[PDB]
């Protein structure tokens, strides 16, 4: 259903996995 | 209301309040 | 080539890259005045240019060498005799003590005490001598075999036969030590 | 002249007049 | 008037003895600044790995690091 | 553009003549 | 005669009271070491080591003994959660005496120097007045240095006689004290690993000795003499100052960042922890290893520890505090009890929802509800006359999984509010406000602390290595300046 | 309890302005 | 030289040209001080003129894009760059100019550039007061400006998530910054900013009653109504009756000086002092250790809801600040705020 | 029979300067002291 | 290996040599034949 | 010698700086009007701020791939 | 372990410890 990435972008969005790899 | 801040108002009143009349009546006596 | 070497010495050669035993002038500054009941203080002047330890650099070569003479030749053969790295002894001597294979008696807490009383005192008593040639080179039960009539002051070098393995018992102990821990 | 008192003015003075000459063509500027 | 002689007294007093005395003109200051540059240099290896602005691909830096 | 420049060369030209109005006085 | 703020000045000119200065405050340092850490043994809680940990009781000192080996008490307890058989000799109780014993000694050492300091070891030969030999001083103290900055990082820290220091897991699980190698690659720069720390000391304690030999042996030259004013015992109190505020400029900037010599089972995460969702993500790690190999909601939240979800929370940012909200974490929301579980929002379309957390910066901040794609879908609005967002017509009901309410689902308008405006907090857990009657608002931990202390201490300290660098290049002229001192105009 | 604190703060200080200029250290010329 | 007559090496000979008596003095400082203020207001002048904010901050800061000297700034990099030092060598930027500017690396060029900048004047300072033989009290007070620079610019950015929430270089741009402290940090309640004000605005007093008591306790020195003239700085004594001074203020004020050096001092004590203190509140403020709440009035307002004091209009205020800037102060939250969420009063 | 014996002085209006600044840094912190 | 980063960084150390060097050679210049 | 005061009033300053400050002025006109200016400093245009992609404003959020994702911003 | 104890405890030193200090350092400068 949800990745953990679009998971912790909807909630903290400063994460450090939906800051990196950023470029797509 | 704290025993804390009661009685560290007296502590920072009355230890260099003291201390400066310890060196004031030192030096008015000279 | 140095100027302040080569002569009355075994290792007659100016090596040095740097001059580590070289003689350099001194200059003494006074001492600045602290003095709060003065008004002003100074900095201090110069006062003494004073003109000047190769005695003391021969001692030390010597002592560092004959311990790694003592530290190769003795881990060549605990390492022959026993079947034990060098590095390894102390872990196998914490649990059994021994040498040659033979169990010796002593507690690893005796051994500190032991040590630095009988090494300990003779290192004491090494530095009470107060001349440089006897501190380097002593007389009596050092010499059972009688090197001191023979003289090396001449190009007889009666004398320069344990500074060269003195030499590179330091630097095969030094190829020791890059060899522990790495390789 | 290069001096040092040449090379302080110069310093400011010279990117001074570029750029009030940038300023002056960025308020005729419209979009 | 002489001061207070005592057996750590003596037994230290050559430590305290050479005060004032200076080698003439530069000395080992030319040694001191390579020293000091390479101290400069090293501490902007160390400034700009914890800043991630000098990337070794043999770091993790991160706490990552505490797995492996 | 072409017209910032030329009026720009205008006075270009005409403070090197009107400076040179009076060098030559 | 003097002023209030030059009485100290009395030592600048013999050496033997300057000992019995130094002894005096080193008694008094390590005699606030041990009262501290008497006090602080007096009001540790040992009981929950994994949700009522040291750094969340206020514990300030017992970190810093705790980080070099020192995990077992006397009252039986230890700092893992186990009973210690034999606590030895150096406790807690035994290091918080250690240090007033050498109290007391250092003391009377200093009654010593200040009656006996006419030595004539002060006294310089043929000149006969109180001097230093500053160069040499200076290395014999950084030969000390060195050989004990060797002896704590191949001893101390490596475990070949000492102890060790803390080392753990990323996620502050699993932290003991063992023993660690040194590491002399590049990876020993990386101040998350602890082998840099011991081949820091090791590298820096073999040339620390190697300079200090140096500096015994070389006098110095004659032109840095003057020019660094090497005659004067404050040119070195001004460089000592300004040695002082640079290491505690990178002591509290490790301290903040979090490095491998600061755990966080120690000293608390770090606020970047939670800004960069370091703890979220790896929770969120470890639910999806357990629903891709297959498994429920409610079996595989209950696998995550109650530790990991407690670091996971707004409480434990250091930078969640204030100036004058004193005292313990646990004075300010409570001492945590239970995980109360993982608060999952689905609205009346069956659309998961997911509470935009708190940022740091923020005192008060408005719930709000996204989707997975980032929209927000429900609010607690502000406005209530004529809303769009609200929770009671979008239909949000809020189940948790794992913890004290696994399987419960709650669809009243009033509780999932309630626990959105916790939700945003981080993970939900159950505290108690009565035990040490709790304020409600949030404190800071002694990582923050520390750092707070070792800021303004570094900072002024930069103003007392600038007053200590210009009384020493301007000592000749500090009770004024000459009369004839017009010639340096034109 | 707090405000009996505040005002004696208070109080002190005042007094302190009070022997300032009345009680002050006379300022003795040539 | 010395004197023990060495033989002069090549630093005497740039010692001595360094320490000059010509127009502007360079010294061995001005080797450290010319060339990074030079670049800061180099690096400032040029930002604010033509390097954008669009990327770092979605928003137009330069000339070139609109904006006046009020507005235009050279503004802080974006929150992704964290603590990046934004070298152009750097592994953000990587040696192409044109996006070194566009990333906001050319802010870190003014900052650092700046800071040590800042150590060439006060290093400047302590040098001519060794040339001139004074003493360093100059360098002494300037110790003050630099511990306000290190701890807003450098030392504030670093405690919090990055660079982004530094004081950008602009007259707006500091603006918005002293609008965030206020809303975030309710730094006017920090004890400290306000023995910073006490400092700052208490250093103005006695820069205005100095000015003013000498001005108007002068001697007759003269015969003309120009005042200014009746002055040669080769005089040896006092231009102004203190004595006069003294018993002006000790009428009027109650206390007065009647040292003359103990006043110049404590014109030199007050700006530091407050300025030192303020700097400890913003060392504060980046761990934000706030003096935001007097937490025995808010449990009061909470369970007494008649109780408003001033303290609690100020709260309710710093929450409008708060949630009606953030989202475009902070651009890299991504947070959209629906309408009906912000706070608001009656009618507004 | 140290001779780097000195004493400290201190006059009235130090005292008065002294006095007040414990006193008004008793009024400014005490505020938040007290909380 | 050798990442880019400090193939730059290394490049720095270089360029901040040729900066600092040549700004001294600038006053060890003018010191000695005061052009 | 030449105290700020027999510069100013001297006419050879004036047949200098009636040349060099007028086309150092145009050079800084021609710098921006040539549109060198939004080239050099990478400030966008009044028609650069918003592509087809984006209608909004930047974001870079991201560390070490800025560089190539600033050229994807600006539209290149 | 009261408000009143506490305090009446450090009260009852420092007054007049600091009471005799100032009469002492007066009387030892003489
Ligand atoms: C003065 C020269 C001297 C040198 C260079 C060494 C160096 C060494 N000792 Mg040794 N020792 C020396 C004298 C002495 N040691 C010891 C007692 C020990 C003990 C008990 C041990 C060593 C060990 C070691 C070895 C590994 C170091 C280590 O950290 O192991 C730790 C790393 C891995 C175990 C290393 C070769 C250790 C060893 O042999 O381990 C292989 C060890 O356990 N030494 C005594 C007292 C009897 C000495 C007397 O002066
Ligand atoms: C100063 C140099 C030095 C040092 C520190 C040591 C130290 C040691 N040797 Mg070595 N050894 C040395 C010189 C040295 N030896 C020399 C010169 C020889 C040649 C004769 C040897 C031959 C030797 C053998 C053949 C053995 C040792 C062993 C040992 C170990 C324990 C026995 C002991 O010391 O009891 C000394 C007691 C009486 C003299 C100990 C680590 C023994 C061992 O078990 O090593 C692990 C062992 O088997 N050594
Ligand atoms: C040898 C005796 C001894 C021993 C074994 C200990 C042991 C301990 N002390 Mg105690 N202490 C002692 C003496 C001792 N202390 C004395 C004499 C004092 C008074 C000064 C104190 C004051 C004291 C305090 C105030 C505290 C301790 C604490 C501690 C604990 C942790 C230490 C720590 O983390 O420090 C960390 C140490 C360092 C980071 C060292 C800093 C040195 C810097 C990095 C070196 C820079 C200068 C250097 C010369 C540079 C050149 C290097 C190279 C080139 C040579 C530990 C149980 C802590 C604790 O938990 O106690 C309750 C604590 O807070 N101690
Ligand atoms: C191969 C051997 C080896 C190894 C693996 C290490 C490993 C390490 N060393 Mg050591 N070191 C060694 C040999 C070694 N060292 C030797 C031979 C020396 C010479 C004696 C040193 C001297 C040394 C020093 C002096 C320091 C280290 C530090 C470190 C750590 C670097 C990572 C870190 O924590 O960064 C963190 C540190 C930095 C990023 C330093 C940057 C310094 C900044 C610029 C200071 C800022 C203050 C300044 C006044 C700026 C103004 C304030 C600002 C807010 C505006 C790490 C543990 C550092 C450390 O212990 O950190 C905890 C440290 O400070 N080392
Ligand atoms: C660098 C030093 C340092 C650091 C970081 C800490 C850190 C900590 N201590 Mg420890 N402590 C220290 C030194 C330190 N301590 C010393 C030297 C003592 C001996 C007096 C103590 C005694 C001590 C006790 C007894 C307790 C703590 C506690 C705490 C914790 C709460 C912090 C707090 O409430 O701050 C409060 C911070 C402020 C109020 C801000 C200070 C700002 C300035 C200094 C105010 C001064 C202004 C003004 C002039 C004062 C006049 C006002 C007047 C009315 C008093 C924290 C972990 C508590 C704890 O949690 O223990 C479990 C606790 O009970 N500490
Ligand atoms: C290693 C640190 C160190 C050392 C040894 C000294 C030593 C000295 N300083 Mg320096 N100084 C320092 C740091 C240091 N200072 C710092 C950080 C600053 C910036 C604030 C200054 C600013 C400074 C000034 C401006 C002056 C000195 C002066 C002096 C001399 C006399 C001090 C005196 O009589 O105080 C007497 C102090 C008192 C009677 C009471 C002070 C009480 C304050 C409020 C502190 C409270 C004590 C507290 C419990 C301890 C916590 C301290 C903390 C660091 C742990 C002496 C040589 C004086 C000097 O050079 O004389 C010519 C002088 O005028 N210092
Ligand atoms: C001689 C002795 C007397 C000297 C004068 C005494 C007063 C001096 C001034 C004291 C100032 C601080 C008073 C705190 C009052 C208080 O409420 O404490 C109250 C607290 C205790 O707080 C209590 O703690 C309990 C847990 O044990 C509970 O949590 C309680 O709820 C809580 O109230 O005492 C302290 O925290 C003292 C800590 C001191 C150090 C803090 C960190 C300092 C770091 C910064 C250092 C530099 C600062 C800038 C300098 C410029
Ligand atoms: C003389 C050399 C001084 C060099 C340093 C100072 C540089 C200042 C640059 C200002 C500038 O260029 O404005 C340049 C700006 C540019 O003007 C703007 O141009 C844009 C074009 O795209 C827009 O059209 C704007 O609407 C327009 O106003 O001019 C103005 O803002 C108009 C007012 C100018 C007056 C500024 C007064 C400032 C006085 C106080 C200075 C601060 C105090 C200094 C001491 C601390
Ligand atoms: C009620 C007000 C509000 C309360 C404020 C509470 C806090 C007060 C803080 C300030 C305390 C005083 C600071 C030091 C003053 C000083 O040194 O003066 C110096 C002068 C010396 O002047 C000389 O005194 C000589 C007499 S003698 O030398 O002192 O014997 C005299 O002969 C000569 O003319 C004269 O020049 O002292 C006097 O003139 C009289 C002695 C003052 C005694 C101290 C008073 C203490 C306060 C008690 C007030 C009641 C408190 C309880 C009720 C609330
Ligand atoms: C004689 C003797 C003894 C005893 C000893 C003892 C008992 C000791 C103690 C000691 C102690 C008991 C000490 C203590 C100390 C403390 C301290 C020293 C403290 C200090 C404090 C401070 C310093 C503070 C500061 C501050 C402030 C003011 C506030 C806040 C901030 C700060 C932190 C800055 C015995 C019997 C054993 C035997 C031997 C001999
Ligand atoms: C950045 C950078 C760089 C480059 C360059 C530079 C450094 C430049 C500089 C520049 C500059 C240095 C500029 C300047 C400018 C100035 C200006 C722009 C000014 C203006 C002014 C005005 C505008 C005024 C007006 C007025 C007033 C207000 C007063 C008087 C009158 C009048 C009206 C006139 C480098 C390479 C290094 C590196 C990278 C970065």
């Amino acid at each position: 259903v949800t990745l953990a990435l679009d998971k912790d972008d909807p909630a903290k969005e400063d994460s450090v996995k939906g800051l990196r790899k950023d470029i797509n | 209301v704290n025993i804390y801040g009661l009685t560290a108002t007296a502590l920072f009143i009355i230890i260099p309040t003291s201390f400066l009349l310890i060196l004031y009546v030192k030096t008015a006596s000279t | 080539r140095p100027e302040w070497l080569d002569g009355s010495l075994p290792g007659d050669r100016g090596f040095d890259p740097l001059g580590l035993s070289k003689p350099s002038e001194f200059v003494v500054i006074g001492v600045d005045e602290n003095d709060q009941n003065a008004a002003k203080n100074n900095k201090g002047s110069v006062e003494a240019i004073v003109q000047a330890g190769l005695a003391r650099f021969r001692e030390c070569e010597l002592i560092h060498g004959r311990w790694a003479m003592l530290a190769c030749l003795g881990a060549l053969v605990a390492e022959a005799t026993t079947g034990v790295s060098w590095v390894e002894a102390g872990k196998v001597e914490l649990d059994g003590a021994s040498y040659a294979g033979l169990s010796l008696p002593f507690s690893i807490t005796q051994l500190i005490w032991i040590e630095v009383i009988l090494v300990g005192g003779a290192e004491f008593y090494r530095n009470s001598e107060t001349n440089p040639e006897k501190r380097c080179y002593p007389g009596g039960v050092f010499d059972p075999l009688k090197l001191a009539s023979e003289d090396e002051e001449r190009a007889f070098r009666l004398k320069t036969a344990e500074i060269k393995h003195a030499r590179l018992a330091m630097v095969s102990f030094f190829g020791y030590g890059v060899q522990a821990l790495s390789t | 002249i290069f001096t040092v008192r040449w090379l302080a003015i110069h310093g400011i003075a010279v990117p001074t007049i570029f750029f009030l000459g940038a300023i002056t063509a960025m308020q005729f500027i419209q979009r | 008037e002489p001061g207070l002689v005592t057996p750590l007294g003596t037994l230290l007093r050559p430590l305290n003895s050479e005060a004032g005395k200076v080698l003439p003109g530069w000395g080992t200051t030319v040694l001191m600044a390579v020293f000091i540059l390479l101290f400069a240099a090293f501490l902007l290896i160390i400034l700009e790995i914890y800043n991630s602005s000098l990337i070794l691909d043999d770091v993790s830096m991160s706490w990552e690091t505490l797995a492996k | 553009g072409a017209a910032g420049a030329a009026a720009a060369a205008g006075a270009a030209a005409a403070a090197a003549a009107a400076g040179a109005a009076a060098a030559a006085a | 005669g003097l002023p209030w703020y030059r009485v100290h000045t009395v030592v600048i000119n013999d050496p033997g009271r300057l000992i019995s200065v130094h002894l005096m405050h080193t008694a008094l340092v390590s005699g606030w070491a041990g009262s501290m850490a008497l006090f602080e043994i007096s009001v540790f809680d040992p009981s929950d080591p994994v949700l009522n940990p040291m750094w969340r009781q206020g514990m300030f000192v017992l970190p810093f003994m705790t980080r070099l080996g020192i995990t077992q008490s006397w009252g039986g307890w230890t700092i893992s959660g186990e009973t210690a058989t034999n606590p030895g000799i150096w406790s807690y109780e035994g290091v918080a005496a250690a240090h007033i014993i050498l109290s007391g000694a250092l003391f009377l050492a200093s009654v010593w120097h200040w009656t006996y300091w006419d030595l004539e070891l002060f006294r310089d030969p043929r000149t006969g007045k109180t001097a230093l030999d500053l160069p040499k001083i200076f290395g014999i103290h950084l030969f000390l240095s060195g050989l004990l900055c060797f002896g704590f990082g191949a001893f101390h820290v490596t475990g070949v006689f000492g102890p060790g220091i803390w080392v753990s897991d990323p996620y502050g699980l699993t932290g003991r004290v063992q023993p660690v190698a040194p590491s002399w690659g590049a990876d020993g720069f990386d101040p998350y690993n602890p082998g840099g720390i011991a081949s820091h000391h090791i590298a820096a304690g073999i040339l620390g000795v190697l300079a200090g030999l140096f500096h015994l042996c070389v006098r110095p030259s004659i032109r840095l003499y003057f020019g660094l004013s090497m005659g004067s015992i404050e040119t070195v109190l001004s460089s000592s100052i300004a040695a002082v505020f640079w290491a505690a400029f990178v002591v509290a900037g490790t301290m903040w960042y979090g490095s491998a010599a600061t755990p966080i089972e120690l000293f608390g995460p770090t606020r970047y922890q939670w800004d960069q969702g370091f703890f979220q993500q790896e929770i969120q790690k470890r639910v999806q290893a357990s629903l891709a190999e297959g498994a429920s909601l409610s079996d595989a939240w209950s696998r995550i520890p109650e530790k990991l979800a407690f670091y996971d929370y707004i409480g434990n940012n250091p930078a969640k505090g204030g100036l004058f909200r004193t005292g313990a974490m646990n004075s300010g929301d409570g001492i945590a009890v239970g995980w109360l579980g993982h608060a999952s929002f689905k609205d009346q379309e069956g659309r998961e929802l997911f509470v935009r957390r708190m940022p740091t910066f923020f005192e008060t901040f408005p719930v709000l509800l996204l989707d997975k794609d980032g929209i927000v879908r429900a609010d607690v609005p502000f406005r209530k006359a004529e809303s769009k967002y609200s929770i009671e017509q979008v239909g949000v009901s809020v189940t948790f999984y794992g913890g004290e309410l696994d399987g419960l689902t709650f669809t009243d308008p009033a509780t999932v509010k309630k626990y959105a405006r916790k939700a945003q907090l981080g993970e939900i857990f159950e505290f108690d406000r009565s035990t040490l009657q709790s304020d409600g608002v949030f404190r800071s931990s002694p990582r923050g602390w520390f750092t707070f202390g070792h800021v303004c201490f570094a900072l002024l300290f930069f103003f007392g290595h600038i007053w200590h660098g210009a009384r020493t290049i301007f000592r000749d002229v500090f009770a004024g300046i000459d009369d004839d001192i017009n010639d340096q105009v034109e | 309890m707090e405000a009996l604190v505040y005002t004696f703060l208070l109080v002190g200080t005042l007094g302190i302005i009070f022997f300032s200029i009345f009680f002050r250290d006379p300022p003795r010329m040539i | 030289i010395g004197t023990y007559q060495e033989k002069r090496t090549w630093f005497d000979d740039a010692d001595d040209w360094l320490r000059q008596d010509r127009f502007v003095f360079v010294g061995w400082s001005g080797l450290l001080l010319f060339p990074c203020a030079y670049f800061a207001l180099g690096g400032w002048l040029t930002g604010t003129t033509f390097v954008t904010s669009w990327y770092t901050h979605g928003l137009a800061t330069s000339y070139l894009e609109g904006c006046n000297f009020l507005t235009a700034a050279v503004s802080t990099p974006a929150n992704s760059m964290a603590h990046s030092l934004l070298f152009v060598w750097g592994p953000e930027a990587q040696g192409d100019f044109t996006r070194w500017c566009q990333l906001g690396g050319l802010w870190a060029f003014v900052a650092l550039h700046g800071a040590f900048g800042l150590i060439g004047f006060m290093l400047r300072q302590f040098e001519i007061a060794r040339s001139v033989n004074l003493r360093p009290y100059n360098a002494i007070a300037f110790s003050a400006p630099i511990a306000v620079f290190v701890s807003v610019f450098l030392i504030y950015p670093l405690g919090q998530s990055g660079w982004f929430f530094a004081p950008s270089f602009g007259v707006a741009a500091i603006f918005r910054f002293i609008l965030f402290f206020q809303g975030f940090h309710n730094w006017t309640l920090n004890p400290f900013h306000m023995m910073g004000v006490a400092g700052v605005l208490g250093a103005a007093l006695l820069c205005a009653i100095h000015g003013a008591t000498v001005e108007n306790t002068l001697f007759e020195d003269g015969d003309g109504a120009n005042t200014f003239r009746a002055f040669n700085p080769t005089q040896a004594e006092e231009t102004y009756s203190m004595v006069t001074a003294n018993r002006f203020w000790s009428q009027i004020f109650g206390v007065a000086f009647s040292n003359k050096r103990w006043l110049h001092f404590f014109m030199l004590l007050v700006p530091v002092t407050g300025l030192w203190m303020s700097a400890i509140g913003v060392v504060g403020l980046a761990l934000n250790l706030r003096a935001y709440d007097f937490v025995s009035q808010e449990i009061r307002a909470a369970e007494d809801p008649e109780f408003e004091t001033f303290y609690t209009k100020n709260i309710l205020l710093n929450e409008g600040i708060r949630a009606w800037m953030a989202a475009q102060d902070q651009p890299h939250e991504r947070l959209v705020f629906p309408e009906e969420v912000l706070p608001r009063g009656n009618a507004l | 029979p140290n001779p780097n014996k000195q004493v400290v002085e201190l006059n009235r209006t130090s005292l008065y300067w002294g006095l007040l600044l414990i006193f008004v840094l008793a009024v400014l912190f005490s505020s938040y002291i007290f909380n | 290996a050798v990442t880019p980063s400090l193939k730059n960084f290394l490049g720095s150390l270089i360029a901040g040599a040729t900066v600092l060097g040549g700004i001294a050679l600038a006053i060890t210049a003018v010191s000695k034949f005061d052009k | 010698e030449r105290p700020f005061s027999d510069i100013l009033t001297s006419i050879r300053y004036w047949v200098i700086h009636s040349i060099t400050v007028p086309a150092l002025f145009i050079a800084g006109w021609l710098f921006v009007s040539t549109g060198l200016a939004y080239d050099v400093f990478g400030t966008p245009r009044p028609n650069e701020y918003f592509t087809e992609d984006r209608q909004e404003a930047p974001l870079i959020t991201d560390r070490f791939n800025a560089l190539e994702q600033v050229k994807k911003l600006s539209g290149n």
